[PDB]
């Protein structure tokens, strides 16, 4: 709230709730001003999550139940921790609650967009994935 | 007859004006109004007691709406002047002030007086020639040193922290009490001009809070700004308040402090070590019992004597 | 816009126009309010636009020295400048009064609340700043 009450942040009040928001340039300004911090800052939050609430356990009862589908791979991806993102998308149980909360479309556009991301074997590994979900979308939603 | 000069003036103010959101308070307006003639054209000393953003200014606005009532003792105007809290060099400078402020229109030398006598002197001639029948008001009196220079036996009106201030000057001494509060339905007023919702619009947890609270302007006030933002949820900020509420941990406020400690500290820095700890040991009394003198015997240490002239 | 200052109905109020320094902060204004009448019955003692900026206590000072010059142009009064905060106030109070009332004074660039505390007086006051929000910390 204060940082809206001082141009730093843009607020869409949704009626009760308040789902902040950033121009494209004003999210622009920091991409560049900021560094090596922001990995360190993608790094941190997988672990203090687990501390807390598994992404599996991670329920549609959240806030932040899809938040977390939407951006933790692209955290572990800008955060260039290939070892973690293979971790966390190689699993039919993260696949399973990304689909039923979000939707497998993001799903298989980032099978695709990290292809260049992961490690040789894994990139193999993620193209079975891309074959894979083929098969679902027809009772997903 | 308010005239049509006090009518447009009040735009601008000589002295504050009342609150946007505001209860009148029936109880003191008439009576107040009927003290002050009580004056008669004589000299006197009125005193309003209170502190930075509790309403001190707005008892006043809506006390003082009759202008007959003053019409006839001070011709020349009223004057606001903000006093605060000076030491020795700071009331020489305030009087160097105070010499400029009755020459708008620098129709006398620009040149300001050099020590306390002189401009006991230079303000008394300007009050005496060129504003006589004008009333100046003193607000944020804290010293005595200050009311040393104007202890003469003038109609004197000033604010301070307590009414008792009247008793180290000499004149006919008034003083408000200020036996009024607000209830439920004059809280509902304040909150329907606040959200602008009827007051049988508003949430069954708005009167609770009220019911909790029993009205008070300064609570309801500060709620509603916060509820503004939070989704309307009384009990989050009702059962924080009851942990240690806002006036123990310092928020965002219009009120110029939001530390009791901030004013209060004057009057209980100004004392001696032995009263400012006996002031700070009166807090293992269970509230809110009204105890006789001879319970404090043992826990300050101190005779029977002495610890009813330090009460 | 327009329809919104009318809103004000010569009764007190505080307009706030924010945005930063080169980015069309001025260019809105100029546009919106080009309707004279307007604000013909509400400032015909004229507007001016004063530019603050980012001051800190002695930059408050010298900025009210200024603004005593400012009102007297024709230099009618005393070329001696206010001392302290507290005498500026009553100058510029006494000069607003009685020479220039029914005026708009625009405050622009607007950064620090101990400015705004000098201000905060419950009177017609346009503005530009950081954030609208600016409102909120004055009465009116
Ligand atoms: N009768 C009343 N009805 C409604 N609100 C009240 C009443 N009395 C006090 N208040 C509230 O208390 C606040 C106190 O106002 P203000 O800040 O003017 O107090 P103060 O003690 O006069 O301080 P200062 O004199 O420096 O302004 C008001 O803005 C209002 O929120
Ligand atoms: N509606 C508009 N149409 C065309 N150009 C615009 C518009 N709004 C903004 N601009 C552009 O943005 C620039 C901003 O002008 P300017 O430098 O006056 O902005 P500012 O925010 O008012 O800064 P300052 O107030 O110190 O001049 C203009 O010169 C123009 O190039």
């Amino acid at each position: 709230q204060e940082f809206v009450n001082k141009s730093l942040l843009f607020c869409d009040r949704n009626g009760k709730s308040f789902r902040y928001y950033l121009h494209d340039l004003q999210v622009d300004f920091l991409t560049e001003k900021n560094c090596s911090q922001l990995q360190d800052l993608h790094k941190k939050i997988i672990t203090q999550f687990q501390r807390y609430h598994q992404p599996h356990t991670l329920s549609p009862d959240q806030e932040d139940c899809m938040y977390w589908y939407n951006f933790l791979a692209y955290h572990m991806a800008s955060a260039k921790m290939h070892k973690e993102l293979c971790a966390l998308m190689f699993s039919l149980d993260w696949i399973k609650a990304k689909t039923e909360l979000v939707g497998p479309a993001h799903l298989i556009h980032e099978f695709v967009e990290y292809r260049h991301i992961l490690d040789e074997k894994d990139c193999a590994v993620s193209e079975n994935f891309q074959e894979f979900l083929s098969l679902n979308g027809h009772l997903l939603g | 007859g308010i005239t049509s000069y006090v009518r447009t003036v009040l735009c601008e103010g000589g002295v504050p004006q009342r609150p946007v959101v505001f209860v009148t308070r029936k109880k003191l307006v008439n009576a107040i109004q009927q003290k002050l003639s009580k004056l008669k054209g004589e000299p006197g000393w009125v005193t309003i007691h209170g502190m930075a953003g509790c309403g001190k200014s707005v008892l006043a606005a809506e006390a003082v709406r009759d202008h007959s009532l003053l019409e006839g003792c001070f011709p020349g105007g009223v004057h606001w002047v903000s006093v605060g809290k000076q030491d020795k060099s700071g009331l020489l400078m305030k009087l160097q002030n105070l010499c400029t402020r009755l020459d708008q229109d620098e129709s006398f030398s620009q040149r300001l007086p050099l020590n306390i006598e002189e401009a006991k002197d230079r303000l008394r001639i300007l009050m005496l020639r060129k504003h006589p029948r004008s009333l100046l008001i003193l607000d944020d009196v804290w010293d005595s040193w200050v009311l040393k220079a104007f202890d003469s036996q003038c109609q004197i009106l000033l604010t301070t922290r307590d009414k008792s201030v009247t008793d180290s000057v000499m004149g006919p001494k008034y003083v408000v009490p200020v036996e009024s509060s607000l209830g439920k339905e004059k809280g509902l007023e304040i909150l329907s001009l606040f959200v602008n919702m009827k007051k049988a619009d508003l949430p069954e947890q708005a009167h609770s809070i009220i019911k909790e609270c029993k009205g008070s302007p300064l609570v309801v006030s500060l709620i509603g700004a916060l509820l503004r933002d939070f989704p309307n949820r009384w009990e989050y900020y009702l059962k924080q308040l009851q942990n240690k509420q806002f006036k123990r941990i310092r928020k965002s406020s219009s009120y110029d402090y939001e530390a009791l400690d901030e004013a209060m500290s004057i009057s209980v820095e100004m004392l001696r070590e032995d009263i400012k700890d006996y002031y700070t040991d009166l807090s293992i009394l269970q509230k809110d019992v009204k105890v006789p003198t001879k319970v404090l015997c043992i826990l300050w240490d101190m005779e029977t004597e002495e610890v009813e002239d330090i009460l």
